[PDB]
């Protein structure tokens, strides 16, 4: 199997707070 | 019977009770007799008035006489007897044996220290060859026993033959063996093992004038008498294998075949012609039932291809070389791996193929066992980048390389990444573009875009790895202000939108991470002195620092190493470090000094709960997200228009870049144009 990108172009490398 | 020449010596040689001969009279008589017989001519010579001495020189009183001189002159005489009487072969087989055991004595004494008759023994060996009377040794009932003895003598370590006779000896053994159809195994052991044991170029020294008898001899026998030795060589292999297979010792067989294989490889480097004599068994071994013999067989050919050789393998034995590139489809993985492990050295040492390889590696980079795939990419590491671009060309190789970067399997994926990135940088700082190689370059150019689309999968270990990788090879920290940007653009040149949005996203986090390491030191300096043990914000600031250090550790694979590292730094509470740290994150730092702040900071942390090596590898990857590397004094360089017109693939980047740097933070952007003004 190969892995799938699991975020959006909006929330990429996001950090809350 | 009646000739123009004739024998003139007529003195007795046999000492009886009646008429005795002292030793010294006898030695001088035999000296004369010897000297005379040498000058005779085999044809125009009497021959009849000579039977008197024909019969005399075989008396066991002369053969096994004490004085070495007597035996030595007795031999040199007898050498000429055969020569002259031949082809009639005057003596019977029994005598001939007793004679030929004496000649084996004189040879034996020839490698020893001088008995004062080394000359007489040098005469003996040379003439026995010239007149080929030597080969009379092979028409005897004991010839095998003698043949063995003859060999053991010259191949004896304890003998020191001069380097002049090596040619002669090789001749001697060369002729005598050509007379045998089946040679004893004991002999063949002697001859061939001498390739295994004596390796030249083993010790580096002044002259290597050393040299060896037995070695130089087996070269002579296999080069010159290839035609007859090749028949025997095949018997050796089969017999040896036959011997160890049926050995009670079950595990011997593998050890000897691994030895036989090493014997072969020496021969290809020296007398490659002979390989024919056993190239068969190898072919059958590649298709053996037993995966270990197949494995060893594979290894062997693998070595061969790398070796200097006056001959060329794939040409001579294309029959098997195609069976060898047929092993990339074997059942046993242990075999497939052994095939791939050899490639890097082959490519380095020959350009012969790039077709059967480019057909094979395309199947290797997609095998079902993950072991081989790791072996494949290890090429892009082990062999230099130049050779790679040259030899491998096939599209499918470069695609499958970048493809494994999104593979589930970890050990591949990691090596894959670190490989395809250390490749890209070398693939720009070295190989230039042309009208043709620009074909696969479209793939090498889309590497940095690939690497950035990995953030989107949203793993910690990967995001930590891609972070550690990008700043190592793709975008280094060196060596100048300008070439960083020159290559930075060539990196961004072939980007998709995801690459940009994530590229811009990573940088948008650089400012939010900076505001966190800055407000970390401003909160970590609270234990410098007694501000609030329980005063101003003691009950609410310790819980804003302690709850803010998690915000930076939430993005690290081992967060239980991240919140661990920075509370022992409030334990150090060493200000020197706080200043180097604060100086890297504070934005707008001349790119040069950032390097100096950053380099001392990592070297300082090496060797003072658990190891600080961890703190060094945690801060390093965390800093990569915190400090300004790309958004900095490079702006000044993208400011200066490198080009007045043209390069619409450079200016739309200059925009794209500057177009964003003014939006993420114009705290730094709108000031350089007031200075330019």
């Amino acid at each position: 199997l190969m892995m799938e990108d699991a975020v959006t172009e909006r929330e990429v490398l996001v950090t809350p707070g | 019977k009646g000739a123009v020449t004739k024998l003139k010596f007529n003195s007795p040689i046999i000492s009886t009770s009646d008429q005795l001969i002292s030793t010294n009279e006898l030695l001088d008589r035999l000296k004369a007799l010897h000297e005379e017989l040498a000058s005779l001519d085999q044809d125009n010579t009497d021959l009849t008035g000579l039977d008197k001495y024909r019969d005399a020189l075989v008396s066991r009183k002369l053969l096994k006489h004490k004085d070495v001189g007597i035996r030595a002159f007795t031999a040199c005489c007898l050498s000429d007897i055969l020569r002259l009487y031949a082809p009639d072969a005057p003596y019977t087989d029994a005598q001939l044996t007793d004679i030929f055991k004496l000649v084996l004595s004189q040879f034996e004494q020839l490698g020893d220290q001088e008995n004062g008759y080394h000359i007489q023994q040098t005469y003996l060996i040379t003439k026995l060859l010239e007149y080929r009377s030597i080969v009379l040794l092979a028409d005897l009932p004991s010839s095998n026993n003698l043949l063995i003895e003859l060999f053991h003598i010259f191949y004896d370590p304890n003998k020191s033959f001069p380097a002049r006779l090596f040619n002669v000896i090789g001749g001697i053994l060369g002729e005598v063996i050509s007379e045998f159809d089946s040679v004893p195994l004991e002999v063949l052991r002697l001859i061939f093992n001498k390739f295994l044991t004596y390796n030249p170029n083993e010790i580096p020294e002044g002259l290597n004038v050393t040299s060896d008898c037995g070695y130089e001899v087996s070269l002579i026998l296999c080069d010159t008498y290839s035609n007859r030795m090749s028949r025997h060589l095949t018997k050796y292999y089969s017999e040896i294998i036959h011997e160890a297979t049926n050995d009670d010792n079950n595990s011997r067989l593998l050890t000897v075949v691994v030895k036989l294989h090493k014997l072969v490889l020496r021969l290809w480097e020296t007398v490659p012609e002979l390989i024919n004599a056993v190239i068969g068994f190898i072919y059958h071994e590649l298709s053996s039932e037993n995966e270990l013999f197949r494995k060893e067989a594979t290894k062997l050919i693998g070595q061969i291809l790398t070796s200097y050789s006056d001959l060329n393998f794939v040409s001579t034995h294309s029959d098997t070389f195609k069976a060898w590139i047929s092993k990339i489809a074997d059942i046993s993985p242990d075999v497939r791996v052994e095939w791939t492990e050899s490639i890097p050295q082959i490519i380095a040492t020959r350009e012969d193929i790039s077709k059967e390889l480019n057909q094979a590696l395309a199947k290797t980079f997609i095998d079902s066992d993950p072991r081989v795939r790791r072996t494949s990419v290890m090429i892009f590491n082990k062999v230099p980048v130049t050779e790679i671009w040259k030899n491998i060309t096939n599209k499918a190789i470069y695609t499958s390389l970048l493809h494994l970067a999104r593979e589930k399997h970890k050990e591949v994926r990691e090596l894959c990444i670190n490989t395809m990135a250390k490749f890209y940088s070398n693939s720009l700082n070295e190989i230039e573009r042309t009208y043709q190689n620009k074909e696969i370059w479209e793939i090498i150019d889309t590497i940095p875009s690939t690497l950035y689309n990995l953030y989107y999968i949203n793993d910690l270990n990967i995001n930590e790895q891609v972070d550690s990788v990008i700043f190592e090879y793709l975008l280094p920290f060196e060596p100048d202000n300008d070439k960083r940007v020159h290559r930075l653009l060539t990196v961004l040149s072939h980007f998709d939108k995801k690459a940009f949005t994530s590229f811009f996203a990573f940088n948008a986090r650089q400012i939010k991470i900076s505001f966190a390491i800055s407000k970390y030191i401003d909160f970590s300096k609270f234990l410098n002195n007694q501000e609030s043990m329980s005063s101003s914000q003691g009950p609410i600031v310790m819980n804003k620092y302690n709850q803010t250090l998690q915000w930076l550790a939430s993005g690290l694979s081992d967060s239980t190493k991240a919140i661990d590292a920075l509370e022992t730094i409030k334990q150090f509470n060493d200000e020197r470090i706080f200043y180097l740290l604060n100086a890297c994150v504070t934005n707008d730092i001349p790119f040069l000094t950032f390097k100096n702040c950053y380099n001392e900071l990592v070297s300082k942390l090496q060797t003072p709960s658990i190891m600080p090596r961890d703190i060094a590898k945690v801060i390093q990857i965390l800093l990569f997200r915190a400090s300004p590397i790309i958004y900095n004094v490079s702006n000044i360089s993208v400011l200066l228009n490198l080009s007045n017109n043209s390069d619409a693939k450079q200016l739309d980047l200059k925009r794209r870049i500057l177009d964003d740097i003014s939006k993420v933070n114009p705290t730094l952007f709108k000031d350089q144009i007031r200075t330019l003004k």
